[PDB]
């Protein structure tokens, strides 16, 4: 017995894609000589965090 | 034989404190979306000589 069986498959592509993205953070403080200030203009998540 | 009164009374301070905020946004989603990846030509060959 001699003999073959083969074959080939394809696929086509045409994806064509584009991004942009801009963001401008202008946070302003005022503190006085010797002290400190802290801000925070954000929100917070729970973590699991144990010992 | 002098002594100290129990307190001294401080000066009184009002504190004011006013928080202002202003959100807006916008969303836009239009157009047609097609397929990017689509199936291609097949071609098979089989025979037996013997």
């Amino acid at each position: 017995n001699f003999g073959i069986i083969t074959g080939v498959l394809s696929t086509i592509n045409f994806a064509l894609s584009n991004g942009d993205a801009y963001l401008i953070a202008n946070p302003q403080l005022s503190a006085r000589s010797g002290g400190r200030t802290d801000f925070l203009a954000g929100g917070q998540v729970p973590i699991l965090q144990a010992l | 034989l002098a002594t100290p009164s129990p307190f001294d009374m401080e000066k009184m301070v009002w504190l004011d404190v006013n928080i202002l905020e202003i959100r807006k946004s916008v969303l836009e989603n239009f157009g047609v979306d097609w397929s990017k990846q689509i199936p291609g030509p097949f071609a098979a060959f089989g025979k037996d000589f013997v």
